[PDB]
């Protein structure tokens, strides 16, 4: 028997868009302001976009078959010293560029493709508050796919084992480019080492097709799984 | 068992009536690992506070010709988890006949102090106990399995209700 | 009793209830007008039937790829570039009222299963795309070190789902219980689930069937078969051209 | 499905055509406010299951005396100079479609029991008022002989009912019969059956059940447990004072 | 003359001017059919008398612990997870028109006690809840250095109130002055206060009742009684299971 109790509590904190309503990171771009004779010094990197460099919003995003959400971005920028005998630095300015899939990607720190006629370009100050932009929905299917079971290509007969190979679960569904990243600054005496944190956070998200989530550890960009296949721990049937 | 479907599985047989528990846990659906990671405890290990009743469903997969009661309870907490048939009688319970229906659901109704449970093993916010035993016995005629196994299922009602998204333990990354 | 086109059929879940459907004009991406054979592909085709054994683990199968060499429906999507089609899948195991088991039907949209290799997302189209006699589950993991030749095939542990998930989870997609003592068939009624309102059917399956055995099958002295019956509905394909030959074995 | 409190059980008779109830207004012979425990002792409770052989003769239990270790109800039956309380009865047998036997369930007002000594009514409160584990009938009568320390307990005799009288009669008292081909319980709501409104539930048993064995226990190879659930209903207690302690062995 | 259940009483607190009162479904956390014991339960209770002589430096009991014995209270109170009370707290200590000497009654909602030693938060639970016989303040702080068996109690001092602030104001809280040149007895009625609508009784103890000598006791020539009788008020318990034992001693 139960009695009548007048009910309050909400689930507002639950809706698929407070679940997903927070800043992850999912990306550490180191670059380096350096004399460009080096070698060992990165003057630009490259890093292509995507949630699966990292796990946590990779695992609650992975919850769901199918999205569809715009994006914030919010990129947290860190420098250092690398040695204390080759005097100071002034203030570092970044260029973040984004690289639509096809557009000309940076072969070096100053070549023509940074002047960014038509990639949009966030040119951030060191010590602003991070940088942030929005993004729409920009899949070219109409909500993107978390799993995506089929290939690229399909092997036809007569072609070589080299041809018609891709790998499976990858399509062009999730191409989204690249952000190509340097220090706009010409080099001080010493080395700076810098690290752009990249923050992703799903808005206005509608999600379809729920899913188990990952139970074990997660390796490469795939469902594959090598170790911690154990996640369960060991406990008595008839223990409380 | 653990870490296969085995574990899935609690095995039932044909023997004499005992007063002994089929199979115990805590009303801890975060933190209980039994309870941890199905869906319901995913979920709620994104969350600090959950609150709400919750069904516990059970299916018997033997066979046909298989008969038995059994009786199924919870024990709001501040006792002893009930040790035998005799005390887990006292609290809320259900009898289920497995010869009728082969699935029995009984729903955990919200009791607690608090307004809200943490998602973790708490003294102050514990949930009580969950245990079965055997209410008759297990009769089956010859030329039949004489041990069976019954599953269960748990899921949250439509009480439920979580806060304070957190992120879970259950996934990490390494270098 | 279920009839589609000449097939007749004789404890029902629509996945998402949402029964299977044309796509709307309002939908429609390509623009040529599309073939929808309707009746002639649009019917049951009885898979092979498996063995469940008191030893089995589970098995699987791709959708569309286990119908590809049903009749026209499969002349139909490799004549087509793109192709859409729900299911009515139709599992059938029956066995004594003195035998027991249980077995879990899921229908996973976009399943995709894990390999058997340190190389990330390496099965190839052809182990990938068995067809109508499917897959299997495996109790464990077993790497493949196989350099020269490697199998390059799918691993799918039974407790991971085939896919890094726990088993008993799986629940979470359409599904239906065949539990021997109550019922002795699943009826999964399957909309089109996809990003896109029509796809490739060739390169892409847009649903997995994994059949698990929830309880053991046992039985008092056991094998019982299973039998799969899948009828594409609301069939459209656009985009004929030759046909597709795709590369086997 | 029959729900009390907290407890539920998932054919059925109300003895006299009679639901249990409160004591109106116009009946009530104590003044005082009575207690009204609800569902903390209105609530089933499952007593030790006995085992049905085939050379079992029969058993029995008394009410409100089976109940008198049962939680709250206990603890207000024993607080309280005065009780009253109706009964639901739920006997549970459940065997194989290859066994055989019938059990005749009787609930029977002011159910004296037969002594075992040539002393009349010399049966001592002890083992007239045995508790859950209640008592067995027997085949036959045994005279104890025993001067020095006599038994002093009951002889029911299964034929004799206990008391005297043909036990095929016994069904003139309401009665359920589980006859293992058709069903596996029997359900007796039982009102508070008393020449007064409320009476002293510590001296006085309302209500016996008497379970005899009508058609023996059979299986071609046997025995199976009997589970006894009852529930006090329409529970009222007049006359709060220190706990009475009874004694006991 | 204040009757509760079959209890009869013959200057008066209102804890903050609210009365006690049962839960409203709108402050309702658990869901379960409460249980509602009323008069058998919500009636007064005398405890164990204590003596005030001149020495006597304070008196202390918590709520509902100082209750756990009684009657059908105790038993309630132990049988369910849940609990919630008020209380009416009657102290009675009457003396001759050549007595003086005065008593302050102060009830205190969650009345923690200091400990008495260099380990913070240590007082065992038997020793924070000694029953009916409540404990004593003391008139300094003594630090208990046993390190092989420490006492683990409290040592509440009375002019820090027990907890570390001046007794003289004390009176924050409801409270009540016996002055035995005017009065003989104290009623102090608490709602029941907490920060959730109902909690675990065994765990939590609402209330503390502290009774300090303000005016020490003196007669010409000597000792008087102080009795405390407290009725449990607007009784509700939930979660219905097997009986809480704790552990004692
Ligand atoms: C000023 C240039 C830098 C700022 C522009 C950043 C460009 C971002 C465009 C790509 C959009 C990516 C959206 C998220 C990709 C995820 O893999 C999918 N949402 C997965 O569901």
């Amino acid at each position: 028997q139960t009695r009548h109790v007048i009910q309050k509590r909400t689930r507002s904190e639950s809706t698929v868009e407070s679940f997903f309503a927070r800043g992850a990171c999912v990306a550490i771009i180191e670059v380096d302001n350096d004399a460009p004779t080096k070698r060992a010094s990165k003057l630009f990197s490259v890093w292509k976009i995507t949630y699966k460099d990292t796990v946590q919003l990779r695992r609650k995003l992975e919850f769901f078959t199918y999205s569809r959400f715009d994006m914030e971005l919010t990129f947290v920028v860190t420098s250092n010293y690398t040695d204390a005998n080759n005097g100071h630095a002034l203030n570092q300015v970044y260029q973040i560029m984004f690289i639509p899939p096809g557009a000309p990607i940076p072969g070096k720190w100053n070549d023509y493709t940074w002047q960014t006629s038509s990639n949009p370009s966030v040119f951030y100050t060191y010590g602003a508050p991070p940088a942030r932009i929005s993004v729409p929905y920009v899949g070219i299917a109409n909500a993107y796919s978390h799993f995506y079971d089929g290939f690229a290509k399909v092997p036809l007969a007569g072609q070589a084992s080299t041809e018609g190979d891709s790998l499976y679960g990858a399509a062009s569904l999730n191409d989204f480019g690249s952000l190509a990243v340097r220090v706009v600054n010409d080099h001080n005496p010493t080395k700076l080492t810098s690290k752009i944190r990249v923050y992703m956070k799903p808005k206005h998200v509608r999600v379809w097709c729920p899913r188990p989530p990952r139970a074990v550890p997660y390796y490469g960009p795939g469902v594959d799984y090598k170790d911690g296949l154990a996640p369960l721990p060991e406990k008595g049937l008839t223990t409380y | 068992r653990k870490n296969t479907m085995d574990m899935y599985r609690v095995e039932l047989n044909d023997a004499a009536h005992s007063d002994t528990p089929i199979l115990c846990f805590s009303l801890s659906p975060a933190s209980d690992p039994r309870l941890a990671h199905t869906m319901l405890g995913e979920i709620l290990n994104y969350y600090t506070h959950w609150a709400g009743s919750l069904k516990f469903t059970f299916l018997f997969c033997g066979s046909m010709m298989a008969t038995g009661k059994l009786l199924v309870s919870y024990a709001p907490p501040g006792a002893e988890a009930p040790k035998s048939r005799k005390e887990a009688m006292l609290g809320t319970h259900v009898i289920w006949d497995i010869g009728l229906q082969s699935s029995c659901t009984m729903v955990v109704p919200w009791i607690s102090n608090t307004t809200y449970r943490l998602t973790i093993n708490d003294s102050f916010t514990e949930g009580g106990y969950i245990s079965m035993f055997y209410q008759t016995r297990v009769v089956v005629p010859l030329s039949t399995p004489r041990k069976m196994d019954i599953l269960g299922f748990v899921s949250a009602c439509n009480d439920f209700s979580v806060r304070l998204l957190r992120d879970t333990t259950h996934i990490s990354q390494e270098a | 009793q279920l009839t589609l086109g000449n097939s007749t059929i004789t404890n029902s879940v629509v996945a998402y209830g949402r029964w299977p459907e044309y796509i709307k004009d309002s939908e429609a991406n390509p623009v040529d007008q599309p073939t929808e054979p309707d009746v002639a592909a649009c019917r049951f085709y009885t898979l092979d039937t498996v063995t469940w054994r008191k030893e089995s683990r589970g098995w699987w199968w791709k959708l569309p790829d286990a119908l590809k060499d049903m009749g026209l429906f499969g002349q139909n999507m490799f004549y087509h570039y793109l192709g859409r089609a729900g299911y009515t899948v139709h599992v059938q195991c029956n066995a004594s009222k003195f035998h027991q088991g249980a077995l879990g039907v899921f229908a996973v949209p976009e399943m995709c299963l894990a390999g058997d290799s340190t190389t990330h997302m390496f099965t190839k189209y052809e182990n990938a795309n068995p067809g109508e006699k499917g897959g299997e589950f495996k109790g464990s993991f077993t790497l493949d070190t196989n350099a020269t030749n490697p199998a390059r095939n799918f691993c799918p542990v039974d407790y991971l789902f085939g896919s890094g998930v726990l088993a008993g989870n799986a629940f979470v997609y359409p599904h239906q219980i065949i539990n021997l003592r109550t019922n002795n068939c699943a009826t999964l009624v399957l909309p089109y689930v996809n990003s896109l309102s029509i796809d490739s059917m060739t390169k892409h399956n847009n649903w997995g069937i994994a059949i698990l055995p929830l309880a053991p099958l046992d039985f008092a002295t056991t094998e019982i078969p299973i039998t799969l019956t899948i009828a594409p509905m609301c069939c459209e394909f656009n985009g004929l051209r030759n046909i597709t030959v795709p590369r086997t074995q």
